[PDB]
């Protein structure tokens, strides 16, 4: 978009970075990424294989391509994240206060703190496979508590205004030099007897319904019937 | 003062803008 | 008012979903668990006071 | 009549495809004829430009690191009177009787905050924590105090 | 406890009182007015460089257009948006452990986030307040009251600790044949 | 292609309509084993226990279709007989233990032992003793429960899947 | 004779199904002697084809009627005498307009969880309705970026910060607290019938129009009986529909 | 703030305040009702 | 408190006293005067049998009503009866008025009558308000009337809780004489809009439009909308499509409108210099006069449609 | 016949942000929660009685504005902006709105007159 | 047989045509291809420029000749100034839209015309195979901006059902009056009632000044409480009071004028039948016609309708001269 009474320029690079000719490992990383990349991507390739419906085809390429491409810089198998909703805590006043959560607008709440709000770990803080993910909530005007969309989660950070049009990660080499070994992950020596945090998080994850039927080695069996017996 | 900051890039001899200025000041 | 609400909450199928804002605390330590890059421990241009 | 005067004195038609720059530059494979203009701009700006650091990424090491692996071992020394004061404070905070204002889990908590604040828990702290958690019937928490003592 | 009382801002039980979560404003016009959900004292400390205890977040009272409508269209996505940041862990620490106070505006704001129930002052004006009689309450209490051990165990799970180990985990944490 | 906005046309037909576009091709087949079993169990709920002749009598008594109405067999408007207990009026008793195993699987964040779900299943059979003695230790009811086990890791072989399922298959037959 | 009623307003949200059937019933029972204006808030629709067929089963042809807003009648709000708001109940109301309605709060008398009638009161009937959801009016505004007061970078006439300037033709809703200025003001609570639920037969969707028809026959009979005691004239001129309704 | 209704005990006093805080038993009963509704 | 006294019992005089007996819960004392003492005793007995909360007095002369009541409200039948009761009688309410009394007249009288009543009340020291009533007797029973009070401003503010006991819409036109003119202008607009609606539906039938039920829906949403257009059009449809059909009798008649229109030309200045400085007013008045003498005077106000061409008869031949 | 703009291959020649063309939906609070009006009780039968019962302060002359409303419903339906345009000072209209909202919540204006 | 958008064109950028085109440019989100016609291409460029910089949801296209406007559009909508421009654009031009109409086109006329023009337009559109709807609009340009216009569609009912989603973008009260020519007659009756109620409100406020009523707004509230309320009275009464109390003050120019109302009433008089070779008398309507003619003959016809007041007795002068000639 160009305004009237002023002149514009062109960015030579998107980022101030170090060159890949300065080290042999950066050179090998660039060559391995270019081998795992396209030269020109079109509407029929594998990164655009998630457009299984012609309605999605006309939605992506029509009137919102500048928004759909600005979601994520690297091309992935989708455009965002699936939306899931949360449960409402019980309001002990009952139907006297059931009207108060429904409002006019969407109320968006984001987390901050010591662990949360660092842009350098941004793709780690928006990772759904992370147990310490930055918590977002959005209360709809009809009272529904849902999670945030991917652009909604990325709007709370600094702007990232580049895009990768070449690299496609299923085309990465995996057989000759890229061989991640289990012994390298066993060099950290993760043990359950020397640290109990993983088992404590597993205990915090599982339901605690057995505590009420503890007295009702004893093992839990099915209810024995006396009418059919 | 009267000159902008982009003046040395605009009026550099051999550039597109300098050749356009010389072509419009002398057709 | 507690028992009627807890029975209505147990019978409701929508609000049985977990809520990360209500269920747990994500982090309670005074320092973050991974390095965000900061601090810098050096000066820059125009800064005379260092340390 | 109030709309007939306000014309498009603000906007302009957009850039076409494969357009050139207002300075004459173009995005070719050969950028020898193209130049940068970062040195013509003023050196410092009060605020942030709309193009200031719009595409700036950080290293992969920040997103591949584990938890608590950046903390270096610092030997925080202090006065021995401060050692006596903090040891007596933590020993009194562990030995708090569990009423309606204190749950017995705090007896496990004030030991753990003793180690987060880089203190070495003495044997009296472990003895007091195990006796306080055994007095409340929490035996697995007492074994966790024993495992904390062994992992130190 | 002064001779001439500050007439415009009176408080209770002297200074500095209990910590309270407030929504403080700025000395600007309304069209740029924002609020800070902060934790402070009952009397505002004006003689310190530490004027607040903890900063929980910022609330913007002006509604913003939904800039994320074509991302994934859900129900009621194109409505306006009220942006707020909430420090969850610091709020839970100052609420449960430190037992701070709450004004009605941060309570109404945090009820929208799912952290708290709707406040006492958020009145449904079509439903009047209830009327209590002890006979009907006793009849309902004797109609269905919980068991004593079940009530004690749910109180122990809600208040004391919620990670209690099962027997299958006690049989796993115990040592084995070289030491057993 | 786009039509004039008329008669207050909705943008999306469901909450999770466009959320299925935001899944991978294997994640659409991972959720297809879960959501497709939920859609199928809810469609045949009103005709549960009907014989093959009684199902054909439902499709014969309603022969008026405007081509927008679907098959009257799917989501039938017939009156049920026991008509139900509380939650089971939309899904069968087999789906109740299916939904409890899915709820444990979502909160366990992966694979999990059978002891996490033992107390969830015996509370249902204690509440519905009539539906428990009808369907316990049968081949149809056990297979519908353990169907959702390869959603945890679909690239696993049959040796790893039958080893993980054997802890679930023993308690359902005990 | 020319009646003493200055007019009847039937307010709604969509003016599609229930207000079109209420205009057809009230026009027949008054034999067209009273001016009856049925309008809504969102006029971008047509009359439902099941609403015409169900009214044709009695003999009323509402196919000549049209969907129209009340925006011409909001300026003349004090000139009409009777105001009727046909809207869904707030306990059953859904904002997505794509799901079946919720369950209302059940109370004990003399498995849904039933409440105590003393602890949960039931919004007593002697109160009045101040404003309804049908008491709104559309407000169109545009902030054009060719206005130099809006194009300026420090301006509050935009709903964002750094993307663009102004806002192209946004619509907001005001409130119309003038339904209490009318001589007779009633509110009719009826469920939505103009939107088909998830999967549902045409015979079942038509049955909801039949159930909404019998409620409109009862409520119009109670309205015109009240207006006959208000003005003092005869407004139930055509009782051929009511003899099938009473019997 | 403690509400002083008009039907409280009036203090016929020209050297102080004109209305005391002594209630009516109806005021005591409705205050107990509001106390329970806050207690929930 | 203030004592209130209502004078005159007719078809419209009774429910004002009934509402003043109902809504005043023994706070304002009620007195009743009439043209005959038997009618006043009858309405006092009617107020007594159905539940009376306030004590009420019965008087046969205006002197006790003057010496006892602070506020006097009059609701009579015609203009000359109110002129006799207020000014022409020996025991007149205004000629023997107490200083500080408030005398309100609810009859539709001329402008000079209200002017001289205000002049005599201002010389006596009292305050005279003219507030002519607009509405139905059953709407007066239900408590809905239109009042246009002219007089003093603070006296109007003193009379608002009394006026709200039997009327919903009570407006202040300004000084005295401005309240009695508002009813004249209102009924003149009623006659003009009725004549315009009759001519418009006559032209609608001349153009050949068969659907009038949809024509009133669009004509109400246009700029040529009126309440009389909503009122008369279902009757005007039958009076146009069946011209041999006689119009039905109504509560409001042609003579009831012409009785208030007979006050306006006396209250207006002399028109004889230009002979017509009011075109559509006299164009409606001649049609109403042609509808009156033909035998349709007591019938409804929609009878103008048969005498539209008769309104041209006094324009072609008198010129 | 020409398309607008010199480019003629673009849908929008000025190329705005596509979030500018996104619609904005609206929902009134009247769709969420209704506003009811209580009838006048025996304690407050009129609206001037309601204004005189709420006049307890010297600097809140509530009983001075009995002529600013026509009836009970006009008093109970006017918000603070309509109280401002009627010509009411700030403390007086705040007291009026607070008394109306307290009567809506079930609290009649039963307070002691603190003037003397 | 290509699945594409609807080509919708608006002919005439005048007083009311440009807000119709702006509503079609805003409220149609990628569902139509908009065409904008004008005699001068600079005006169409200006309207498309303002629609592009204000932010429209459809692509637009300028036109300067009726041939491309015919061959491009599926739906044509005309909003012009007078009956002569509409008769030129529809019938009299060589490239006119109805004379060269394609098979299946739909042409809607919003310009208020006479009955015979609409009859011949619908007849030639049915002869060419296309469809013609005459829908005269009622409202101000500010009411056209808010989407609240009054439409009286005459023509086919199925074409009306097709055109309702386009009509609901700039009009809320859209009625289907019936066959072709019914909406024109409804517009004529509506403007006759407008002139009659304007004369009635003029005489009412002159009576209010002659009888000594100072303020007009309380009189408007009194008339709204009673049966004497009308739309033109509430529309004109502040300006009527400001013109009567200041008798030398010149009225302002409005969107409606005396000349436009007189042209529409002249169409109504040409469309009204006579009985016995003489005009059917209507006294109130002829009195309003005399007042409008006296207001227009003094050069005050370009301003608002309230300008009748300073010439209302002058209208009687126009009759009185017509009395003294033998
Ligand atoms: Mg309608």
């Amino acid at each position: 978009a160009r305004k009237h009474g002023l002149f514009y320029g062109k960015m030579r690079f998107a980022e101030q970075k170090i060159t890949f000719y300065s080290d042999r490992f950066l050179f090998r990383d660039l060559v391995n990424r270019r081998e795992a990349s396209y030269a020109n991507v079109w509407e029929m390739d594998d990164p655009y294989r998630f457009l299984q419906t012609e309605q999605d085809y006309e939605d992506y390429w029509g009137d919102n391509y500048d928004v759909y491409r600005r979601m994520f810089p690297e091309m992935i198998g989708r455009t965002g994240e699936p939306v899931q909703q949360y449960g409402q805590m019980p309001i002990w006043a009952g139907p006297h206060r059931q009207h108060a959560n429904k409002s006019e607008h969407n109320w968006m709440f984001a987390e901050i703190g010591v662990n949360v709000g660092h842009e350098a770990l941004k793709k780690l803080e928006l990772d759904p496979t992370n147990e310490k993910r930055r918590r977002f909530v959005i209360r709809q005007p009809d009272g529904t508590l849902r999670s945030a969309k991917m652009s909604e989660m990325r709007a709370w950070y600094w702007k990232e205004e580049w895009a990768d049009f070449r690299f496609w990660a299923p085309q990465m080499e995996w057989g000759i030099e890229n061989t991640p070994s289990q012994e390298q992950y066993q060099e950290h020596v993760p043990d359950t007897t020397d640290a109990d945090f993983r088992k404590q998080r597993r205990i915090q994850s599982r339901p605690v319904k057995w505590f009420y039927e503890s007295h009702y080695e004893r093992e839990v069996r099915w209810p024995d019937v006396i009418n059919a017996a | 003062g009267g000159v902008p900051r982009i003046y040395y890039a605009w009026m550099r001899p051999g550039s597109f803008t300098r050749r356009r200025f010389e072509k419009m000041r002398n057709p | 008012f507690r028992d009627v609400e807890e029975r209505r909450h147990s019978r409701d199928v929508v609000n049985e979903l977990p809520n990360p804002w209500y269920d747990y605390v994500a982090h309670a330590l005074p320092f973050p668990d991974r390095d965000a890059g900061y601090p810098d421990e050096y000066g820059d241009l125009g800064q005379w006071r260092a340390p | 009549k109030v709309d007939s005067f306000h014309a498009n004195t603000q906007y302009q038609h957009a850039w076409p495809l494969l357009s050139h720059d207002d300075l004459g530059n173009s995005d070719q494979s050969n950028n020898t004829k193209n130049i940068m203009y970062s040195m013509y701009m003023p050196k410092r700006n009060k605020g942030t430009a709309p193009w200031f650091r719009g595409a700036d990424t950080y290293s992969v090491k920040y997103c591949e690191q584990g938890r608590y692996e950046y903390q270096r071992y610092l030997m925080i020394n202090r006065f021995p009177s401060e050692y006596k004061k903090h040891f007596l404070s933590f020993l009194s905070n562990i030995r708090m009787s569990s009423g309606s204002a204190t749950i017995p889990q705090e007896a496990l908590h004030w030991l753990l905050r003793m180690i987060v604040d880089n203190f070495n828990p003495q044997h009296v702290h472990y003895i007091a924590a195990m006796k306080t958690l055994q007095s409340a019937g929490e035996l697995d928490m007492a074994r966790d105090v024993w495992k904390i003592m062994e992992r130190q | 406890a002064r001779a001439v009382i500050k007439r415009r801002s009176p408080q209770l039980w002297g200074a500095p009182g209990a910590p309270i979560i407030r929504m403080r404003g700025h000395h600007v016009v309304w069209k740029f007015q924002s609020y800070d959900l902060v934790v402070e004292h009952t009397h505002k400390r004006r003689n310190s460089d530490i004027r607040l205890l903890h900063y929980l977040g910022k609330h913007c009272p002006h509604p913003q257009k939904s800039l994320w409508s074509p991302d994934t269209p859900v129900a009621q996505d194109r409505h306006l948006f009220m942006l707020t940041t909430v420090d969850i862990d610091a709020f839970k620490y100052w609420f449960g452990v430190k037992r701070c106070r709450l004004s009605m505006k941060p309570w109404a704001l945090l009820a929208k986030a799912g952290l708290l129930p709707p406040s006492l002052t958020q009145n449904s004006k079509i439903m009047p307040k209830p009327l209590f009689d002890k006979e009907s309450l006793m009849r309902y209490y004797l109609a269905n009251r919980k068991d004593e051990d079940v009530m004690a165990r749910e109180k122990y799970l809600n208040y004391e600790n919620s990670m209690v180990k099962t027997e299958e985990e006690r049989a796993a944490e115990r040592p084995v044949a070289p030491y057993l | 292609v786009a039509k004039l906005q008329h008669n207050s046309a909705p943008t999306t037909l469901n909450f999770y309509e466009k959320s299925f576009q935001q899944l991978s091709d294997v994640q659409q087949r991972q959720t297809g084993l879960l959501i497709g079993a939920a859609v199928g169990d809810a469609a045949a709920r009103a005709l549960d226990g009907y014989t093959a002749e009684e199902v054909a009598a439902v499709a014969a008594e309603s022969g008026s279709l405007q081509d927008e109405d679907e098959d009257p067999v799917v989501f039938a408007s017939v009156t049920p007989r026991e008509h139900k207990s509380g939650l089971l009026r939309h899904h069968s008793y087999t789906f109740y233990l299916f939904s409890q195993l899915l709820r444990v699987m979502a909160t366990s964040r992966g694979d999990f032992p059978v002891q996490y779900v033992k107390n969830e299943w015996v509370a249902t059979a204690r509440a519905h003793p009539d539906c428990f003695v009808r369907e316990h230790a049968s081949l149809l009811h056990v297979l519908c429960i353990t169907m959702q086990l390869p959603v945890i890791y679909p690239w696993a072989d049959d040796s790893t899947l039958r080893e993980y399922a054997s802890g679930f298959l023993e308690f359902l037959t005990e | 004779m020319s009646t003493s009623s200055r007019g009847i307003l039937i307010a709604g949200l969509t003016n599609r199904a229930r207000t079109q059937m209420a205009e057809g019933i009230l026009r027949r029972l008054t034999a067209g002697t009273i001016f009856i204006k049925s309008g809504g808030v969102h006029h971008e629709s047509t009359i439902h084809p099941l609403a015409v067929k169900v009214m044709k089963d009695i003999g009323i042809d509402i196919s000549k009627q049209s969907v129209t807003s009340l925006e011409a009648a909001r300026r003349q709000q004090n000139t009409y005498d009777v105001y009727i708001s046909i809207d869904c109940s707030y306990e059953r109301r859904t904002l997505d307009k794509s799901q079946p309605p919720r369950a209302e709060v059940r109370r004990r008398e003399s498995d849904p969880v039933r409440y105590d009638p003393l602890l949960v009161p039931r919004t007593p009937s002697h109160w009045s309705v101040g404003v309804d959801a049908t008491d709104v009016r559309r407000r169109w505004q545009i902030w054009s970026p060719r206005d130099p007061s809006i194009f300026h970078e420090t301006s509050t006439r935009k709903f964002q910060d750094h993307l663009y300037e102004g806002e192209p033709l946004f619509m907001q809703l005001r409130q119309c607290p003038w339904r209490t200025q009318a001589k007779v003001s009633e509110r009719w609570e009826m469920d939505e019938v103009a939107i088909r639920y998830p999967v549902e037969r045409h015979s079942a969707h038509e049955l909801r129009f039949v159930q909404a028809r019998e409620q409109l026959l009862q409520r119009s009979f109670d309205l015109l009986t009240k207006l006959e005691k208000h003005y003092g004239e005869r407004l139930l001129l055509d009782r051929a529909l009511l003899e099938e309704f009473i019997s | 703030r403690q509400i002083r209704p008009y039907y409280n005990l009036p203090s016929k006093s020209e050297h102080g305040r004109k209305m005391t805080g002594f209630l009516t038993p109806y005021r005591h009963w409705m205050w107990k009702q509001n106390e329970l509704w806050r207690n929930v | 408190s203030l004592n209130v006294g209502v004078v005159g019992m007719g078809n419209m005089g009774v429910p004002i006293a009934r509402n003043l007996g109902f809504k005043a819960r023994s706070a304002m004392y009620l007195q009743i005067h009439s043209r005959a003492l038997s009618k006043a005793k009858r309405v006092c007995d009617d107020l007594s049998v159905d539940g009376a909360t306030c004590a009420m007095r019965i008087h046969d002369r205006y002197s006790t009503m003057t010496k006892w009541c602070d506020v006097i409200v009059l609701a009579l039948a015609d203009v000359k009866a109110s002129r006799h009761a207020l000014l022409e009688d020996n025991e007149s309410l205004i000629m023997n008025a107490r200083k500080g009394q408030i005398i309100v007249d609810h009859t539709t009288v001329d402008a000079e009558t209200s002017r001289e009543c205000a002049h005599e009340a201002a010389r006596r020291g009292a305050y005279f308000l003219d507030a002519p009533m607009s509405g139905s007797p059953r709407a007066c029973f239900n408590g809905q009337l239109l009042l246009m009070v002219g007089g003093d401003a603070e006296t109007f503010q003193k009379m608002l809780p009394i006026f709200h006991m039997y009327a919903d819409n009570v407006f202040h036109m300004g000084e005295s004489g401005s309240g009695t003119a508002a009813k004249m202008i209102s009924q003149a607009l009623v006659a003009s809009h009725n004549a315009a609606a009759a001519e418009a539906l006559s032209m609608a039938h001349a153009l050949g439009i068969e659907d009038q039920s949809k024509l009133v829906q669009v004509l109400d949403a246009s700029w040529g909308s009126s309440t009389m257009l909503r009122r008369n059009a279902p009757l005007l449809q039958d009076l146009i499509r069946n011209p041999d059909k006689t119009p039905p009798t109504s509560a409001v008649s042609v003579d009831r409108l012409l009785s208030d229109l007979a006050h306006l030309d006396a209250s207006l200045p002399k028109r004889g210099g230009e002979d017509e400085p009011f075109p559509v007013f006299d164009a409606a008045l001649r049609s109403l006069a042609a509808a009156s003498d033909a035998g349709m005077g007591d019938r409804d106000l929609a009878s103008v449609v048969h005498y539209i061409e008769a309104g041209e008869a006094e324009l072609r031949n008198r010129t | 016949d020409q398309t607008y703009g010199p480019h003629k291959s673009y849908k929008y020649t000025y190329m705005p942000d596509p979030r500018k063309l996104a619609p904005i939906e609206t929902t009134q609070r009247s769709e969420i929660v209704p506003q009811s009006i209580r009838p006048p009780t025996s304690y407050v039968p009129n609206h001037e009685t309601f204004l005189e019962r709420a006049d307890i302060h010297r600097l809140r002359p509530t009983s001075d504005f009995k002529a600013s409303f026509k009836d009970w419903n006009d008093l109970f339906t006017c918000d603070k902006r309509q109280l401002r345009v009627r010509g009411i000072p700030r403390m007086t209209r705040d007291a009026i709105r607070t008394a109306v909202q307290a009567f809506q919540n079930g609290n009649p204006p039963e307070r002691f007159d603190t003037k003397e």
